[PDB]
DNA sequence: GGATTACACCCAAGACACCAGGCACGAGACAGAAAAAAACAACGAAAACGG
DNA sequence: CCGTTTTCGTTGTTTTTTTCTGTCTCGTGCCTGGTGTCTTGGGTGTAATCC
């Protein structure tokens, strides 16, 4: 069982997301401090395009996927589902702009 | 607060004065009920022997007996035993228990018979033998046989015959004290009816919904699955009629407490209950509102039906409802339950076995375990009919003590309090033996002893309300 | 890990606190400590309730078991 | 806000407490017990805060209020 | 498609029930009276929302979740009969 | 007080004989010990009665005492 | 050609619970033995007070 | 720390009668047996993806 965090794009087991949270998005999502509904709304088990990144700084793919500022690991090209409107507003409060990785927005 | 505690305690002096007038009243009404002539005409009660017989003529003994072996006659409930070439019959009633032991090639079966001295569990009222100090008894007979299989079959058949005899005697007793009732007169028009009702006790081991009908001289419950599972209850035999709506319950109830017990299926009962069950963040709050609608619907319909029963009785039956606000928790049987006062009775109807205590039938209430800083107490009801067993309500929370004392006073029931659980099996048998001598020596009025009678105290220090240095 | 969702517990805490003084603020660590203490308390209570239920020779915990445990602890009079 | 303590959360707390089967009234009973506990603790904490002449409830107030009840908590600055 | 699950693998759908009330029966709006007559064990949860035999019927229409692998979302051929039966309510 | 005053005194001295040899006692020490002991035992019997009633019984048994001491937090 | 597999559903078992029967170990009853309890008088250790 | 007062703790003896006990029978409540019906498994069977 693995899920893809919608915001940063990382893919980790859903129980890992629940127990420890997203190592990158915890500064704005608080996924560990969030309930299962919020975990699902920010981490989706339905995705496509497993991506393994070794060096974020120099990988052109990471820049193209906007994951060059995140922890190396399992990432998904496309993630099913988008962030909820309330979470979108909460992130916009923090000044961070959310670009969907669902592919429907480009 | 001091003037309110003075006012409350003066109302408590009136509470005590009422309690004293109740003890004196019952003492006068026990001396008037029992005269010295009734004491002189003391009735000695003797154990009744149920007379039985195996055979009247030697011709009645079956021709199968010719084998010099153990022959069983189920029709006459008889175990013929070969004692020195004698066909001696032994009725299954005289037989007690049996033990089979295959020792070597012979099967040694010891058939025990009823013998006085801690024998059968049957009460003294009915003895399986006639009373007799000079009577000697056959306590056990041990037989042996080379044929193990047949001897095992004979033992099984004796055991089965005993089970069938005990079952028939229980069935008779569940119909014995039951008084032969009149026949229910069906209503010649369209009867008033309540559908989808469950009955307690159930007439069959299967729980089935039925329809309750109002007739000219009673009510009829009728199961749709079998016509033979009808329960007829005459209005003349109903003592109390209760209705209980779903105020906290998953169920709605119409309860009939009876004057004479009825035989429903295999069970003798004084109580017949008719019931139905409701059971099957804003969405969960709305689902509770939908359950509250379903409660109110069944409450309205069953209350209306219980009023229509009261109307059909021509004023023989009042419809009672429990005062939930006056309810207290206690253990009359094996579970903690909410005991609910009504107009005329103390009731519990949610769980079986049911409690129905008529307030007018109470002679005295005793509060057991009441003393210095106690966690809980017990309440004992003694009835005016001393033949009726006392009713215990256990673990009533001590927080409810002053409320229960007030409620007993408001109902004109005398009460007494004690630190120790007094035995009533003893108290009652002594009171039954001579009720007149009991009241002559002070009945329960002397036992009450409300007067504190404490003057020793603990001395006093030099009384000086003056500032020292 | 904490078994209650954070926002419901925060809303409950604020609802309760609003009955003693309006416009009160809570540090997030205060809510975290309250949640830890409340869950620890509830787990200990459920352990005592389970002990009572097993004592009565049953498997299902019931409200009377809770009331008995709280009475024996000395919490309800 | 007391309906936010859902039935699954009470089930989870009972499972960590080792409870195998749960009645249907346990949820309301537990909500009442939790409300009483929280009422007492928050009342003590707010007393501490008012005494300190503050408008914010700190972690020290909660820790002292738990020490007051006898529920000493480690790991929050005590 | 009354509801689309955020997972995208399943979705709650509005359908015409196929029941016999006690080889498939023809589609027909769930009739509460016939269902009770043939099966008196109907459940009720809300007004207009009825659960019969473990199946949730809302105002005569079945509401059941179906997998994405259970649907054709393109080249859909509609019939007036079904359109009228769906839009009459 | 239900226990007497001399068997209890002897019990107290016997128990005290382990912690320091030949210890004297005072006017209100044995009396206070007896009051505390009887109050404690009465409370324990209250809890035991509650448990026994919970089990649908009227007889108190040692497992009820054990459950009471477990819930109280006694070792 | 081949194979492992998803998916709905039926036939069935493990489990906590409810009801019934009966046998024995406990309560109730009675006559008897035991020593805790009550009451009495004597001696003085040590508790309460002072500088 | 040292000397004072005088309460109540320790010492022993006699008498009373409530409590402990030996003994019996009965019963009520502990334990074994029969049964409910729910939650869940293991399986068939229809149906399918994959290469
Ligand atoms: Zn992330």
């Amino acid at each position: 069982r693995e899920r893809a965090c919608m915001l940063c794009g990382i893919v980790l087991p859903g129980r890992v997301f629940m127990q420890n949270g997203c190592p990158n998005c915890d500064s704005v999502l608080n996924l560990r401090d969030s309930d299962q509904a919020t975990v699902n709304e920010c981490t989706s088990s339905s995705f496509e395009g497993l991506v393994a990144v070794g060096d974020n700084e120099h990988s052109w793919v990471a820049k193209w996927l906007r994951v060059d500022r995140f922890q190396p690991g399992l990432y998904a090209v496309r993630v099913d589902g988008r962030l909820p409107s309330d979470i979108v507003a909460a992130l916009e409060q923090y000044g961070v702009y959310y670009r969907p990785r669902d592919g429907s927005v480009i | 607060r001091n003037e309110t505690t003075n006012t409350e305690e003066e109302k408590e002096r009136l509470r005590k004065e009422i309690q004293k007038q109740l003890h004196e009243k019952i003492q006068k009404e026990g001396l008037a009920r029992f005269n010295k002539s009734d004491a002189q005409d003391g009735n000695e009660n003797h154990a009744v022997f149920k007379r039985y017989e195996s055979y009247v003529r030697e011709s009645q003994i079956p021709s199968k007996v010719k084998n010099l072996r153990i022959s069983i006659d189920p029709k006459a409930q008889t175990i013929i035993l070969p004692i020195c070439g004698r066909p001696v019959p032994f009725h299954i009633n005289s037989f007690k228990n049996g033990s089979k032991n295959e020792e070597g090639d012979y099967m040694y079966i010891r058939l025990n018979f009823n013998s006085p001295g801690m024998g059968s569990s049957v009460k003294k009222t009915e003895l399986p033998y006639e009373d007799g100090d000079d009577k000697e008894f056959v306590r056990s007979l041990t037989f042996r046989s080379t044929n193990k299989e047949r001897m095992s079959e004979v033992f099984k058949a004796i055991t089965e015959l005993k089970k069938t005899a005990v079952k028939r005697d229980q069935e008779r007793k569940t119909m014995e004290d039951v008084v032969a009732q009149a026949q229910l007169v069906e209503f010649k028009g369209r009867p008033k009816k309540l559908e989808n009702v469950f009955v307690r006790p159930a007439p069959d081991s299967k729980r089935v919904t039925g329809t309750l009908f109002i007739h000219q001289n009673g009510i009829r419950y009728q199961s749709p699955v079998r016509s033979d599972h009808r329960v007829d209850i005459l209005f003349s035999n109903i003592k109390h009629l209760f209705f209980q709506p779903c105020k906290e319950e998953l169920m709605v109830i119409i309860h009939c407490h009876l004057k004479t017990p009825l035989m429903i299926g295999k069970k003798k009962t004084f109580d017949v209950q008719f019931y139905r069950e409701v059971s099957d963040d804003e969405d969960e709050l709305e689902q509770e509102q939908e359950e509250r609608r379903r409660k109110a619907l069944l409450d309205k319909e069953f209350r209306r039906f219980a009023e229509e029963i009261s109307e059909a009785s021509n004023g023989l039956l009042d419809l009672e409802t429990p005062f939930r606000e006056l309810g207290f928790t206690g253990v009359p049987f094996r579970s903690s339950v909410l005991c609910l006062p009504t107009r005329d009775c103390l009731i519990q109807l949610i769980d079986t076995p049911f409690l129905v205590v008529t307030l007018e039938e109470i002679e005295v209430a005793h509060l057991e375990r009441v003393q210095f800083g106690l966690k809980n107490f017990d309440l004992v009801f003694v009835f005016k009919d001393f033949s009726k067993p006392v009713v215990h309500i256990n673990t009533i929370p001590i927080e409810m003590l002053e409320f229960v004392k007030q409620w007993l006073t408001d109902v004109d029931i005398p009460y007494s309090e004690g630190a120790v659980n007094l035995n009533w099996g003893t108290i009652m048998k002594t009171i039954q033996a001579d009720p007149y001598e009991f009241f002559e020596n002070g009945g329960w009025s002397f036992l009450g002893g409300g007067e504190s009678d404490d003057e020793e105290s603990e001395e006093e220090e030099s009384e000086f309300q003056v500032s020292d240095e | 890990e904490l078994l209650i969702r954070k926002l419901p517990f925060q809303r409950l805490v604020r609802e309760i606190a609003q009955d003693f003084k309006t416009d009160l603020r809570f540090q997030s660590a205060a809510i975290g400590a309250l949640q830890e203490a409340s869950e620890a308390y509830l787990v200990g209570l459920f352990e005592d309730t389970n002990l009572c239920a097993i004592h009565a020779k049953r498997v299902t915990i019931m409200p009377k078991d809770i009331q008995l445990a709280r009475r024996i602890r000395g919490e309800r009079a | 806000n007391i309906q936010g303590i859902t039935k699954p959360a009470i089930r989870r707390l009972a499972r960590r407490g080792g409870v195998k089967r749960i009645s249907g009234l346990i949820y309301e009973e537990t909500r009442g017990v939790l409300k009483v506990f929280l009422e007492n603790v928050i009342r003590d904490a707010v007393t501490y805060t008012e005494h300190a002449k503050r408008k914010t409830v700190t972690a020290m107030d909660v820790v002292y209020a738990l020490k007051r009840q006898g529920r000493t908590l480690y790991g929050f600055g005590g | 498609v009354d509801e689309v699950l955020e997972n995208g693998l399943e979705a709650r759908l509005k359908l015409v029930p196929r029941l016999d009330y006690g080889f498939r029966p023809a589609q027909r709006l769930f009739s509460e009276a016939e269902a009770r007559v043939h099966e008196p064990t109907i459940r009720r949860d809300r007004d207009g929302f009825v659960t019969y035999g473990g199946e949730e019927y809302y105002e005569g229409f079945l509401y059941k979740t179906f997998r994405l692998q259970n649907l054709i979302v393109n080249s859909i051929n509609p019939t007036l009969n079904e359109l009228s039966l769906f839009q009459s309510n």
